[PDB]
């Protein structure tokens, strides 16, 4: 129906969440069991988090998960007050239940404050037996240790190609599209072990479609929605700067820039990433590139004129590779 | 397009990880050098003393008796005593006398005195009644005015000496303490017992009380008592326990502790029971420091060149948290007296996010934010490496600060003022508009040529009194 | 159901249990005994025990009069400007008959998380009810309570617990658990926990539950952090690209962060032996630039490689 | 009091050099309906803020002197009195960001924003340049958003540290230094005010060319001979430079003569006193580098090591909290050079 | 009221009218027709036709009296994304849609949805993964929100998603051109041969800073009184630029290579006023793009020039820096 594919693929088990096989494993070890501790699930966006525990709260919860779950967000316009309220009117009510282990899934828990952090952390203290908590997070280095030593700390890993390629094959089977092994090959290296962006990409590639039926989708399609450098212009300046003349390296760098507008900090990851692929005859070569990229790189951030940034990594990399021959 | 670069492709070997046990013994945290917490000697507890065996703190067993134990200047002393009897008696008589007094300062003993003094008029503890008013009730109009008025109105059922003391009149609230400076302009107006009020700063106090205090010389300075005095008092505090404890010991706590009576009687209530266990560090030692020459110079360059990256990475992270600590809410932030300036919001609700009164603004940076105690902080490795080899960077640390520098500005440009000012109002307009810089670099060392010159003819002997922008700058 | 946490289970419920600190343990335990409880405020780093020692110490100065003469108030609890001027202020008030020398005790845990009007009402309460009841506060940062609070108190700084308490206690937990230890799996415990014990606990915890026997590298699976010997191998590389890889791979696509990486790093060469003390400054030097131009923002992956390039260049050139 | 201030021209007529900028400034002044957005830059002590307040004054009237002293106080995160001396105007109003360190986004915020409560209020904001780039930032929004009550006027010795849209929707003023003539004639008319006995004009001259192009430095030192000898210039009359000026010359003699760690204390004490009578660090570093580059034992190569660290140092010291040690760094890197 | 900057005088009111960029006004018309529209990008250098083109699609979509309602310019400004910018968006989707006009109706298609409109809201310091996410999405049938972006750098792809995003072009030099002629017919600019193409150059596509310089050019020659034509000198004067003349001289000084000669022209030149900054993008200018150098010298001068603007960016003391520039310049 009407729906961004986002929802409609999300994992309704267990066994649906790919990618991640040990914290699922570890997870249904945990109901089977059914020694549940209070959970941290913390990682890059788009891991499964949220799609993990959901799929766990409905496994053990059956139909009265609606009121034996509550699930929060602290960025929402509540604040300490309003966030503890809720937590402790759901974990000390002991409502007409079926069981018990009330489960609280606080989303973005980093955006909580420390004095937050540890009232959360009294909270869960006091209210174990009946209620338990599985906090949720994104950055393990933006909270407190009082917080994270209440907690079984679950690391979510970027999902490995093996994965985000089988949800490729589910999706588009259902879906009824083509992905050109070109193209698949570009949306798995541009997702970064982020589903989410992938279902976005695929949606937005289903729409930008004249017939949606059986047009293949290309490479210049997914690099152009996503909006991401392709890798032959990156090249080609490589090469540019590598091989011709000062005036047509910056006349290359200048135009690949104004047109596909891409800015000077992404050509430079970019080249990077590339002249890792390739060997280098010398170290200094090595040493002396990334040093002055990362130079100009905190440069550009903190503000200047573009020009000479430009020209400063024109001649870095003809310095550098100029060492090396 | 393929637009190949001119550079063979790399093979890259397959990395495996199969540590010994021997590589994970390695882990092993050297013994840092840094680290010296150097132990005292144990008290020797002498005797079987009375004062030992108390159930009181150690700070309430020795409060004062008399008006020659509180650590207070003697002169101020006999001003606050003479003060309270010709307060008792002049209210005596039906009543162009005011009572009221303002104990400002930012001394230890500013209650403690009050009660002293009463117990040397009366002659007897339970003759006098003070009425204290602390911060612990809620010091409100429409919850004491009337208390008040009839405690100061008629007499105590039981000579009345009795006396109203507002203890901390610096901290109130804005909504919970409503009208309480009205409170206390109405109690002025109809009162025949003495108003003492006591507080850590006068700029809190409103002005038309500070002008009436001080047309009657009721306005009383406590400063700051010496270390000396204070550590003298403690030795003989100790020799009624009859408590030995090393001088060095004792000078530590008392300098610690910012010469605070209070607080170095719990700190030795505390650090002199009878255990076998060594004393705090107190003053840390050198960690075998040795503020060597260096020898060659190239070892100093890197010294210092490495000193001044490591300032540049202080400054640059020493207020850059990743957690996002929270803002106090009793604090006078404009969000919060913007918020109390809107008429939409009731008493109930001002009474949840009440501010306590002040004076000065408590803005804030919530992405600026200084760095939690567990968060990542390598300029305090490096700090405290260095340190621990060189000594002039620990006499750097401190050396130099903010507020000094700062005052000695502020004390410099008075001076400037005054000598141009006494020339043979627009420079106090004018010079502030230029700027801060400029007054640092071209007016003030010109001021002190000309104000050197000027001394030199009045040895001799178009402007007068050099010799203090002579002594600024020295 | 649920089994009881060794951090639970195996709590100090006396003051000699608590390792760490010995002389302000040996003097709370003195304070216990005799009484006269001085109005002190522990401070210091998490998991160190001092909310453990606080209890110890009221339930040893009590007794049976515990629950009648203990009100503790944590960050959950309410800790306005009205629960300081109604409760703390009543219960200071309170009757309650206690044998000689022991005192009523307001255990304020958390008192860094409270606002500073609260404080300030505190102050008269406690200087005016300090014959009958005495105030116990636990602070991880010791600046947030104000002067007037800190100049009626006994400061107490509890210090980070050494390697070698932490090692007889987890000996001790051993030892009543029946868990099968090597060197290597302990040290790697202590080297985790960092002087957090309540962390040392969890991992030990964690590792006897999921691989058994406490290896080194059993320790170092469930701790979800970059390899202290991986990080090392990065940092000690002969060969730049080498170095690059394991960055590359083991780090940087395992999903772990810049702060995780440096901090792995810098621990990893504060801990280093064989590099003389200079180089070892220089490298957390290089470190230190890394960790501002990720606090600055700018957290890329090539910061990460430029400050390898530069280690690398002080390790095999100097 | 001093005769940089008595005789402060305080009409856009009495702006005696610079007549096109004088002229231009008329202009602008000759329709008040509409003051763009100006960014006055140029050298040290070469008349900006006078130009900014005749023009202010022009437009106004002679109250925009008038000036009040309102003292503001305000705390950050970690506790301190962070203290202002915001001098104000029925008129006008005028800050200072350096005076408020790190922090000079949130005051500079709170301080606008208590203005435009209240035909257009002009406020001035000496030394643009030292302002963060966050606090640049909060300009730019307030000059957009805020630009029909608000005119802000900047005056800064350097404009590179401004980002680009603060140039963008600024009028950017430059004022050149005076040239010697026209110190000279400055301080003739000074002189021929308060009856100055000079044997020749060549002390004039001479006093325009120590002071190099400023002002006021020019104006004190006419002030400090004239009292040293009692209104009696002569020829043989030295020029007065000030004290921290001749121990950085001191300073570089030891640094070119000792080159040892003992010096280098030696050199530490000095910058200590230097810095301890309340002498900004930047300028510290640029006598004592302009100083050592002008030493006659020296060649080529030296001097631009000197250059180069100096640079370095600059830059650190611009991002740095404790000026002592990127001081005492310079002073090291420069004798181990100098060996 | 009666002066109105050039800027915002000159701004194209309908859609199709925007100059250049078919590629953009042709689907936005196809889009607007289509009465409603995803919440879309768009790219380009800052001030480019980015502003104008989204408040002539909204000018042809809702009504002018409807405008000031319906529109809410909540862009990166005093509004902050969570203690302003949600809270005025969710008081505005407490609002809804004011009288309808009379034009406005079957003319204007007038579509329920509200457009707010975030200029550069990425630099912000409220990062808003999904805090907006939620706000179109409770009240995507009453409101929608475009944002304004410079380069395809989007910081998170959830409230970034369904994304049409356009490319906005480089302004051509011929139609910029035009669109200043113009603009200067109207406005009755006296200028002669060489004040726009050198107003653009320095702009550098930049038309609304070539529009403000152009505006501030004829005030000023308005101001002297003369009636000429504006010469490139005062164009350059009001932008910063340091004359070529002083840049010549600079370059002969570092070819010179006398350390004595190069610290008297930096002295003489500090008292001028120019800034080093604008010397210091002139000479990578007159260096990297001259065909007279060898490619190491090129090289060399890249990361020195690099530098010096690098810590002339953070607010040091141009003397030093610039001679230390021209030092390390003349030893190449
Ligand atoms: N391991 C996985 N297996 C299957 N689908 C996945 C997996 N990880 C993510 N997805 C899908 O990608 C989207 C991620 O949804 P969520 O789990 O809610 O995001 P998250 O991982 O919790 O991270 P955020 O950004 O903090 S909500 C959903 O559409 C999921 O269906
Ligand atoms: N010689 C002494 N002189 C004064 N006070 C003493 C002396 N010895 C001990 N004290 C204690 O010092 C304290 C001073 O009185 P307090 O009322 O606690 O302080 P204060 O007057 O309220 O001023 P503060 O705490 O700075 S607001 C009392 O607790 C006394 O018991
Ligand atoms: N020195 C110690 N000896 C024995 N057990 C300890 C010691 N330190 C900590 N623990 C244990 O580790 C946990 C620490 O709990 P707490 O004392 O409450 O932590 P904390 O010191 O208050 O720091 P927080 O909670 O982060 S403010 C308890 O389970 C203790 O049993
Ligand atoms: N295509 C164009 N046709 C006509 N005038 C234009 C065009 N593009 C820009 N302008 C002029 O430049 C001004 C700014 O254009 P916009 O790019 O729409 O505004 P802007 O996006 O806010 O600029 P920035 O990014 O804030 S610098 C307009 O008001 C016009 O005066
Ligand atoms: N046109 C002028 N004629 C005479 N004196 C001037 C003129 N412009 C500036 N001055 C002198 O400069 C001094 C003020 O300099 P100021 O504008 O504060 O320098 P800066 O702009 O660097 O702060 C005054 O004492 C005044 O005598
Ligand atoms: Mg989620
Ligand atoms: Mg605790
Ligand atoms: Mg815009």
């Amino acid at each position: 129906e009407n729906l961004p594919w986002v929802e409609k693929y999300r994992p309704e088990t267990l066994d649906e969440v790919y990618g991640q096989n040990e914290v699922i494993t570890t997870v249904r070890k945990f109901v089977d069991e059914g020694k549940l501790p209070h959970l941290l699930f913390y990682g890059p966006p788009g891991t499964g988090k949220t799609s993990t525990i959901v799929a766990l709260a409905r496994e053990i919860y059956g139909k009265n998960y609606s009121n034996m779950v509550l699930e929060l967000n602290a960025s929402d316009d509540r604040g300490i007050d309003v966030v503890r309220n809720q937590i402790k009117d759901f974990a000390s009510t002991r409502q007409i239940f079926s069981k018990g282990f009330k489960l609280i899934i606080l989303d973005e828990a980093d955006a909580m404050t420390n004095a937050a952090q540890n009232a959360l952390r009294r909270v869960i203290e006091r209210y174990t037996k009946n209620t338990r908590f599985c906090v949720l997070a994104n950055y393990a280095h933006k909270l407190t240790p009082a917080l994270l030593s209440r907690c079984t700390r679950f690391r979510f890993q970027p999902l490995p190609q093996e994965a985000i390629e089988r949800r490729i094959a589910n999706v588009l089977v259902h879906e009824k599209l083509k992905l050109s092994p070109n193209a698949e090959k570009a949306l798995i290296e541009l997702s970064n072990g982020d589903m989410r962006r992938v279902l976005n990409v695929l949606q937005s590639c289903k729409a930008t479609l004249d017939n949606p039926d059986e047009d293949e989708i290309s490479d210049d399609v997914i690099y152009e929605c996503c909006g991401a450098p392709r890798p032959s212009d990156l090249k080609a300046v490589l090469k540019s700067i590598l091989e011709d003349d000062w005036g047509t390296a910056h006349y290359t760098l200048n135009k690949v820039r104004s047109a596909k507008g891409l800015a000077l900090i992404d050509l430079i990851e970019g080249i990077v990433k590339i002249l890792e692929d390739y060997e280098l005859q010398n170290e200094e070569t090595r040493v002396h590139l990334l040093t002055k990229l990362a130079d100009i790189e905190y440069s550009i951030s903190k503000g200047g004129n573009d020009q000479i940034q430009g020209s400063a990594v024109i001649g870095a990399i003809k310095a550098s590779f100029e060492n090396e021959t | 397009r393929s637009v190949d670069i001119p550079l063979p492709f790399r093979t890259i070997p397959p990395l495996n990880h199969n540590f010994l046990p021997s590589d994970y013994e390695s882990l092993k945290d050297k013994n840092s050098a840094s680290c010296i917490p150097v132990r005292y000697q144990a008290p020797v507890l002498l005797g079987t003393n009375i004062k030992r065996n108390t159930t009181l703190t150690w700070p309430q067993l020795f409060k004062p008796v008399t008006l020659k134990q509180v650590l207070i200047e003697p002169k101020l002393k006999l001003r606050i005593k003479n003060w309270i009897e010709t307060s008792f008696h002049t209210l005596e008589k039906p009543t162009e006398f005011v009572p009221l007094m303002i104990l400002h300062g930012n001394s230890i003993g500013k209650k403690t005195l009050i009660q002293t003094i009463m117990r040397e008029i009366a002659g007897d503890d339970n003759s006098y009644q003070i009425y204290e008013v602390n911060s612990n009730m809620n010091r409100s109009k429409k919850d004491l005015l009337d208390i008040l008025l009839d405690f100061t109105t008629t007499h105590y059922v039981k000579s009345d000496y009795g006396l109203v003391l507002f203890n901390d009149v610096d901290v109130l609230f804005k909504e919970h303490d409503r009208g309480y400076w009205a409170m206390i302009s109405k109690l002025c107006e109809f009162s025949r017992r003495p108003l003492v009020l006591t507080c850590k700063d006068l700029s809190l106090v409103p002005s038309e009380l500070i002008a009436l205090a001080s047309e009657q010389n009721s306005l009383f300075h406590t400063k700051k008592i010496s270390t000396s005095t204070v550590y003298a008092f403690l030795t003989k505090y100790l020799k009624s326990l009859e408590i030995e404890v090393c001088d060095d010991w004792l000078r530590d706590v008392v300098k610690q502790n910012n010469a605070d009576i209070r607080k170095c009687l719990m700190h030795l209530q505390f650090w002199c029971v009878d255990t076998e266990a060594d004393l705090i560090s107190s003053k840390n030692r050198l960690p075998v420091l040795t503020s060597t020459l260096g020898s060659s110079v190239k070892d100093i360059s890197q010294l210092t060149d490495l000193l001044s990256i490591n300032d540049v990475i202080g400054q640059a992270t020493l207020n850059r948290s990743m957690v996002r600590q929270e803002i106090d809410s009793t604090t006078m932030t404009p969000e919060k007296v913007n918020t109390f300036q809107d008429q939409n919001l009731d008493d109930e609700m001002k009474l949840k996010f009440d501010y306590v009164i002040d004076y000065k603004l408590h803005l804030n940076d919530p992405n600026r934010q200084p760095l939690l105690p567990f968060e990542l902080n390598i300029y305090q490795h490096i700090q405290e490496q260095l340190e621990a080899r060189y000594s002039y960077v620990r006499e750097a640390n401190h050396r130099l600060d903010n507020e000094y520098l700062v005052n000695r500005f502020k004390k410099m440009t008075e001076s400037t003022l005054n000598f141009l000012a006494s020339r043979i109002e627009n420079a106090e307009i004018d010079l502030l508009s230029a700027t801060t810089q400029q007054i640092k670099a071209e007016i003030n060392p010109f001021v002190f040529e000309i104000a050197k010159s000027d001394a030199n003819v009045k040895n001799e002997n178009f402007n007068a009194d050099p010799s203090i922008v002579v002594r600024k700058w020295e | 159901s649920l089994q009881l946490p060794w951090v639970e289970k195996y709590r100090p419920q006396v003051l000699s249990d608590i390792v760490g600190n010995k002389e302000t343990i040996d003097r709370l335990q003195q304070i216990a005994k005799d009484g006269n409880m001085p109005h002190m405020i522990i401070s210091g780093m998490p998991g160190i025990g001092k909310t453990t020692s606080v209890h110890c110490l009221a339930h040893e100065l009590l007794g049976r009069s515990y629950a009648d003469g203990v009100l503790e108030l944590n960050a959950s609890d309410d800790r306005g400007i009205d629960v300081v001027r109604n409760q703390i202020k009543h219960f200071a008030q309170k009757k309650l008959h206690l044998p000689p020398g022991k005192h009523k005790i307001v255990i304020l845990d958390e008192a860094d998380s409270m606002t500073a009007g609260a404080q300030q009402a505190l102050r008269r309460t406690m200087e005016l009810y300090s014959n009958s009841t005495r105030f116990a506060f636990a602070c991880n940062q010791s600046n947030k309570i104000i002067e007037p609070l800190q100049s009626r108190c006994a400061i107490l700084r509890y210090s980070k617990l050494s390697d070698e308490d932490v090692l007889k206690r987890l000996l001790q937990i051993i030892k009543l658990e029946d868990v099968k230890y090597t060197n290597d799996g302990l040290e790697a415990i202590i080297f985790t926990a960092e002087g957090d014990m309540r962390q040392a606990i969890n991992n030990l915890q964690s590792t006897v539950a999921g691989h058994g026997l406490v290896n080194a590298d059993n320790v170092f699976k469930i701790v979800d952090s970059p390899h202290p010997l991986i990080v090392k191998k990065m940092l000690l590389a002969s060969n730049l690209e080498d170095s690059i890889q394991i960055l590359r791979t083991d780090l940087w696509k395992k999903g772990y962060s810049s702060i995780d990486i440096v901090t792995t790093s810098f621990r990893v060469t504060k801990n280093l032996a064989q590099v003389k003390e200079s180089v070892r400054l220089e490298m957390i030097k290089e470190i230190g630039l890394t960790h501002m131009r990720i606090l600055e923002g700018v957290g890329t992956y090539l910061q990460l490689a430029s400050m390898l390039a530069k280690i690398h260049k002080l390790n095999n050139k100097a | 009091s001093l005769w940089v201030d008595k005789y402060r021209p305080k009409s856009l007529n009495a702006l005696s050099h610079n007549e096109e900028l004088t002229n231009f400034l008329k202009s602008l002044s000759d329709q008040p309906r509409d003051l763009p957005h100006l960014l006055l830059y140029g050298p040290n002590g070469t008349g900006k803020k006078t130009r900014c307040m005749a023009l202010l004054e022009s437009i106004f009237g002679p109250g925009v002197y008038r000036l009040k002293i309102d003292v503001r106080q305000f705390v950050t995160a970690s506790n301190r009195k962070l203290e202002l001396n915001v001098v104000s105007s029925p008129y006008h109003l005028e800050i200072t960001p350096s005076d408020m360190g790190n922090n000079d986004r949130i005051v500079i915020q709170e301080l606008l924003k208590e203005v435009a409560q209240m035909r257009y209020k002009c406020v001035i904001i000496n030394e643009a340049n030292s302002l963060t780039k966050d606090a640049q930032a909060a300009l730019r929004r307030t000059m957009e958003k805020y630009s029909k009550n608000i005119r802000l006027i900047m005056v800064c010795d350097s404009m590179s540290p401004i980002i680009a849209p603060i140039k963008s929707r600024c009028l950017l003023i430059r004022c050149p230094a005076p040239s010697d003539s026209e110190i000279s004639t400055i301080l003739s008319d000074v002189v021929t005010n308060e009856r100055i006995q000079l044997e020749t004009k060549d002390i004039l001259k001479r006093i325009a060319q120590a002071s190099n192009g400023n002002l006021r430095v020019s104006l004190l030192m006419l002030e400090s001979m004239a009292l040293n000898n009692e209104l009696a210039l002569k020829s043989s009359s030295p020029i007065i430079k000030p004290d921290w000026i001749i121990v950085i010359h001191k300073l570089t003699r030891k640094i070119v003569k000792e080159r040892s760690v003992n010096s280098l204390i030696e050199c530490r004490a000095v910058l200590y006193d230097l810095l301890a009578h309340c002498i900004p660090a930047n300028i510290i570093l640029k006598e004592l580098t302009f100083s050592l580059l002008d030493v006659e034992t020296l060649n080529t190569t030296n001097k631009s090591s000197i250059i180069e660290y100096s640079s370095v140092f600059d830059e650190r010291l611009s991002l740095g909290n404790k000026a002592i040690f990127h001081l005492e760094g310079f002073i090291a890197k420069v004798m181990c050079c100098l060996d | 009221l009666a002066q109105q900057p050039w800027v915002e005088k000159y701004r194209p009111k309908n859609l199709d009218e925007v100059t250049a960029q078919d590629h953009a006004v042709t689907v936005l018309k196809k889009t607007l027709k289509s009465a409603n529209l995803p919440h879309m990008l768009f790219y380009g250098p800052p001030g480019t036709g980015k502003t104008s083109t989204i408040l002539a699609l909204t000018k042809e979509l809702y009504g002018p009296d409807l405008m000031k309602s319906r529109i809410l310019e909540l862009n990166a400004s005093d509004e902050r994304g969570i203690s302003i910018v949600r809270e005025k968006v969710k008081n505005f989707a407490r609002l809804t849609v004011s009288k309808p006009s009379k034009h406005d109706l079957e003319n204007y298609p007038c579509p329920p949805y509200k457009i707010i409109i975030l200029d550069e809201a990425d630099s912000m310091t409220a990062d808003a993964q999904s805090a907006l996410r939620r706000t179109m999405e409770t009240y995507s049938g009453v409101t929608r929100f475009c944002l304004i972006c410079n380069y395809v750098t989007r910081i998170i792809d959830p409230l970034a998603s369904r994304c049409s995003k356009f490319r906005f072009k480089a302004l051509d030099a011929s139609n910029a051109i035009d669109r200043l002629r113009f603009i200067s017919e109207q406005e009755n600019v006296k200028c002669d041969d060489g004040v726009l193409e050198r107003i653009l150059d320095i702009s550098a596509g930049d038309l609304r800073r070539g529009i403000t310089l152009l505006q501030s050019a004829s005030k000023g020659a308005q101001y002297l009184g003369d009636g000429k034509n504006i010469t490139s000198t005062q164009v350059e004067e009001l932008a910063g630029v340091v004359p070529h003349d002083i840049l010549i001289e600079i370059v002969e000084k570092v070819k010179s290579g006398d350390f004595d000669e190069i610290k008297k022209y930096v002295n003489t030149f500090m008292k001028s006023g120019w800034s080093a900054a604008s010397v210091v993008n002139q000479l990578h200018e007159y260096y990297i793009t001259n065909d007279n150098f060898d490619t190491n010298f090129k090289n060399q001068i890249s990361w020195l020039l690099f530098t010096t603007d690098s810590r002339l960016n953070n607010g040091t003391n141009e003397h030093i820096q610039l001679l230390n520039l021209l030092v390390k310049i003349s030893q190449l």
